[PDB]
């Protein structure tokens, strides 16, 4: 009860901080006018997965909250189909981070809006092609308990494996921006190469792949850089970021 | 020698203008800006309903 | 902008002089300044600048260990010591300064019809 | 050469003693009593997008209405600043172009730039669409400004050191200045088009009758370059702004500077200049992305028109006085009030 | 109201071709060609033109990507004001006659252009283009580079010299001199703004166009690195 009540803790937290770090990371983003560009559109939006991420796991327990103070009736079904959704569209909104940036050094030039257009419906449109064939099944042939509760693990391999394919994109797109990174600072340093890869980790989300009472520490570990994931991506890529600082420094210079 | 002969015609037809004191040009300046002060929209603020913007 | 080069004269070859420029009609100290030369029958030739305050230091190949630049900020000169002349050396001197305050670049100080570049005195070995 | 040195020597000394008998006073003494013209905090009001890299120059119509703006993507549009609405977009043979000019009876607007030809355009074609209509040669040298005398001359000024005259209908210099030892940056007509100045890349201003096609007198003082130059409204004053970081005003009649405005925490040099309707207010552009106002009869500064996020590369005011225009290599045009 | 619609309609077909504009222009890379005069500039501007007025422009495209290069002409020699219309360009080719005193105006241009403020941002790409010639003039023995370089007295190949079959080490030598002489200058203050890429070429060859291509690429990569906060 001890482990699991500290490891309780350290999610609920870890969620919540990142949640009003991300809201507040996306305010700032849209506030400034000057700073609109493509690439703060797909953080903007990486943003939003986050944020549904973190409203849909929150809520869901909290009907325990009252159930142990529902397990049988229509909405909540309903509100285990919309957590997973929001799962596979985070997950698939940081595939698209990752393409984006790869596509950015792949010295290719495409029409900006056409490639806006279907950046943003494969963000949120490709999970709607594997969570409501799970909802649909779960609905006609093994609907027990609120769906919650698994019996034919086929039907269960239907989400996992499009995110394990989102995940070792990521990974690859990982590997070879450090290969580019070394090869740049070779030509013109371990501290220099330390600071830029710790940097691309909550970006790219390798975490996961990196972690492929030692069994205690390793689930620590899990959920607290998942819970805290959110967090850091929002500090790194929002508030110390160079022209986000310096219009900050500008604005309230002007003010 | 050409640039200077050039140079010194040119000194020579400047040097020989008719001046005036500073001050009244300085007076003439204040008397122009007091003169067309009331009808300059930015020197005094103007109200929304004539202003287009 | 007013330029005005002095101290040329004759002298026999391995010996010494000095050139003596003296500006007004600016702040002195906020203008990198340098020393060009112009031979008979050559287009102008560079010889050696010195920072607003003296911290840096520079010279042409050919004249390295002969010659000397140094200026005095506090009063409105530049100065230039020459030391074992050579006979491929006899030309005219141009006291010349950079277009710009409180930069480093010194864009086309060499140009033929430079505006802010002074007449100039002879030095004949 | 050396007897021609000396006597004109001579005559410089003479000028400058000349010069120095008539300052009597300064500028600040007289206007040593007028109440300050206090905080004006401009707004803006408006802002135009559109243009896809920096602008270089914009002239305002004659109406107060439309204006016309110039950018290094090779392109001219004219806005209509009351609804921000796009009338005419003018594609340009050369990209490089570093000025435009809004003719009078607002027909043509004529543009040019490193191609070293001014292009003459109209508005009002019968078939309605643009098009090339006179292109004037003769120049060797960057072009940087040209003005409209009327519908059929323009005043030219390039980086060769000499202004001239065109008759757009045939295309011959009717008339050519010279007299400058670097290159001329900008120039501005007289009110009654009689007369116009322009300040080159000596630290001089030199001052031209239209009709002789001769210089009438030179005024130096500054210490570097010439950016800008602009007719005070009665047609007998002008002030010029210059790389040294400073701005001074000039008078025709007393030929010697009157004042200068400047300011220790400012160590960046100016772009371009332009009056208010009264005269009173100086504004002004410089490179640390800021325009400042300055007090013209009092010297000091009285507002600051930030909110650029780039140099600001031109300038202008309605004729009637109510709008204000700036341009900046960020690509964006602002109107304040 | 109906010129409302009138000026509405009008806004929008003006709109819709700007948008189409906007494309076409950024596929299109700019390039500035400095070089003195007996450098051999022509002489490579023809071989790009070949294979493929105050100004000059030429188009050509590489591996489908296109280029717009810029060669000035019919203009005076004080550049310090049509300058500062190129501090948007991709890149400044600079051209230099290594064999030529030449060299030392070429040093002097390039510090200038280097500690420039308006370009410490416009990264710089560095050609020297008599090797034939500095090779003859140095192996003929008189050419004394001595005189006018007294480091050079002193100076040996560095460890990292690589040199093509049949090179003698005086001209290798020599080579590597007069480049370090430049490097100086593009190593302090550089502030990792912006790069120089020295090479060695001569006036007939082909892949003068290969390199600025690969160095374009490249500081697309630094650009955009430097973006993300990666380098």
């Amino acid at each position: 009860e001890e482990q699991l009540l500290f490891l309780y803790i350290i999610y609920t937290v870890g969620y919540a901080l990142s949640f009003s770090a991300l809201v507040i990371a996306s305010a700032i983003l849209l506030g400034f006018r000057h700073l609109h560009c493509t690439r703060n559109y797909i953080h903007l939006n990486l943003f939003a997965s986050f944020i549904l991420r973190a409203l849909s796991v929150f809520i869901k327990d909290a009907a325990l909250k009252w159930m142990y103070s529902y397990q049988d009736s229509l909405s909540c079904r309903l509100v285990f189909l919309l957590m997973q959704y929001c799962v596979a569209a985070n997950y698939y909104w940081l595939l698209v981070e990752g393409v984006y940036l790869y596509t950015l050094l792949a010295f290719s030039v495409f029409s900006e809006q056409w490639i806006f257009r279907l950046y943003v419906s494969i963000g949120w449109g490709v999970p709607l092609l594997f969570v409501v064939p799970w909802g649909i099944v779960k609905y006609l042939y093994e609907d027990e308990g609120c769906w919650t509760r698994n019996s034919n693990m086929n039907y269960w391999l239907i989400i996992r494996l499009p995110i394990l394919f989102a995940i070792g994109v990521n990974f690859l797109i990982f590997v070879r921006v450090i290969c580019i990174v070394v090869s740049k600072l070779k030509a013109n340093i371990k501290c220099r190469l330390a600071k830029s890869t710790l940097t691309l980790i909550p970006l790219l989300g390798t975490h996961e792949v990196i972690f492929a009472t030692l069994r205690f520490i390793k689930l620590f570990t899990e959920l607290s850089f998942t819970s805290f994931q959110g967090l850091m991506v929002a500090i790194l890529y929002c508030f110390v970021n160079n022209e986000v600082q310096l219009e900050f420094r500008k604005s309230w210079e002007r003010w | 020698i050409a640039q200077a002969r050039k140079l010194v015609e040119q000194l020579k037809m400047e040097a020989n203008i008719d001046r005036i004191k500073v001050s009244k040009a300085a007076a003439d300046l204040m008397a122009y800006c007091e003169a067309h002060a009331k009808e300059d929209p930015l020197l005094t603020p103007v109200p929304a309903s004539e202003n287009p913007f | 902008v007013q330029l005005q080069e002095s101290g040329g004269g004759l002298v026999q070859p391995g010996g010494s002089l000095r050139l003596s420029c003296a500006a007004s009609g600016f702040t002195f100290s906020n203008y990198k300044m340098n020393w060009v030369r112009q031979a008979p029958g050559k287009g102008l030739e560079w010889v050696s600048d010195i920072s607003q305050s003296g911290a840096s230091i520079s010279y042409t190949g050919s004249v390295k260990g002969r010659f000397t630049i140094s200026r005095d900020n506090a009063k409105n000169t530049l100065y230039l010591q020459m030391n074992s002349l050579k006979p491929e050396d006899t030309a005219v001197y141009y006291c010349a300064r950079c277009p710009a305050p409180f930069t480093r670049d010194c864009f086309d100080v060499t140009s033929t019809t430079y505006a802010y570049r002074g007449q100039g005195t002879q030095v004949t070995v | 050469l050396d007897q021609l040195r000396q006597e004109a020597e001579q005559l410089k000394n003479q000028i400058r003693d000349a010069r120095k008998a008539c300052a009597d006073a300064t500028l600040s003494q007289i206007t040593n009593n007028i109440d300050p013209v206090g905080r004006i905090q401009m707004r803006t009001r408006r802002t135009l997008r559109g243009h896809l890299a920096k602008i270089y120059a914009m002239h305002w119509g004659t109406d107060s209405r439309l204006l016309v703006s110039a950018s290094q993507d090779g392109k001219l549009i004219i806005w209509d600043s009351y609804t921000t609405n796009k009338v005419h977009a003018i594609p340009l043979r050369s990209s490089w172009v570093m000025t435009c000019a809004y003719a009078p009876s607002g027909n043509y607007v004529a543009c040019g730039g490193l191609d070293n030809i001014c292009s003459i355009y109209n508005l009002k074609t019968r078939e309605g669409n643009v098009r090339v209509s006179r292109e004037l040669a003769g120049h060797t040298g960057y072009l940087s400004c040209c003005r409209f005398l009327d519908d059929n001359q323009i005043v030219t000024s390039s980086g060769d050191t000499t202004c001239a005259l065109w008759d757009i209908e045939t295309g011959q210099q009717t008339t050519t200045f010279t007299g400058h030892t670097g290159d001329v940056m900008s120039l501005s007509l007289a009110p009654d088009t009689r007369l116009f100045v322009s300040g080159a890349c000596d630290a001089s201003a030199k001052l031209w009758d239209v009709r002789e096609g001769m210089c009438r007198q030179t005024f130096t003082g500054h210490e570097s370059d010439i950016n800008a130059i602009c007719f005070f409204p009665n047609g007998n004053a002008f002030a010029t702004g210059s790389d040294d970081a400073t701005c001074r005003l000039f008078d025709l009649r007393a030929d010697q500077e009157l004042m200068t405005y400047s300011h220790d925490n400012i160590i960046c040099g100016i772009t371009s200049v332009s009056f208010s309707k009264s005269g009173r207010l100086l504004l002004a552009g410089y490179d640390d992305f800021n325009c400042n106002v300055w007090d013209a009869l009092k010297a000091d500064r009285a507002g600051v028109l930030a909110g650029h996020d780039n140099r600001v590369s031109c300038l202008g005011v309605t004729d009637d006085g109510m709008a204000v225009a700036t341009g900046s290599w960020d690509s964006f045009l602002k109107i304040w009030n | 109201r109906n010129e409302e619609k009138a000026q509405r309609e009008a806004n929008k077909k003006i709109e819709k071709q700007l948008q189409k504009d906007k494309q076409v222009y950024r596929a299109t890379h700019r390039l500035l060609l400095l070089g003195a005069g007996e450098s051999g500039k022509n002489t490579i501007v023809k071989q790009m033109r070949i294979l493929h007025s105050g100004i000059f422009e030429t188009k050509f495209q590489v591996d489908k990507v296109n280029f717009h290069m810029f060669d000035v002409g019919a203009q005076r020699d004080e550049r310090r004001k049509w300058i500062q219309c190129f501090n948007d360009v991709t890149a400044i080719i600079f051209v230099v006659a290594s064999s030529s005193n030449r060299l030392q105006a070429a040093l002097k241009l390039f510090d200038s252009i280097w500690n420039n403020k308006w370009l410490r941002d416009t990264s710089v790409i560095l050609f020297l283009n008599k090797q034939d010639l500095l090779a003859e003039k140095v192996l003929a023995g008189k050419s004394k580079i001595e005189d006018y370089f007294p480091e050079f007295a002193r100076y040996t190949t560095p460890e990292d010299a690589t040199p093509e079959p049949g090179e003698d080490p005086r001209v290798t030598r020599a080579k590597y001199f007069i480049r370090d002489e430049f490097l100086r200058i593009s190593t302090a203050s550089g502030d990792g703004r912006h790069y120089c890429y020295p090479h060695f070429t001569c006036a007939v060859d082909t892949e003068n166009i290969r390199r600025v291509f690969n160095d374009c690429r490249d500081i697309i990569q630094r650009m955009h690195l430097r973006q993300y906060e990666l380098l």
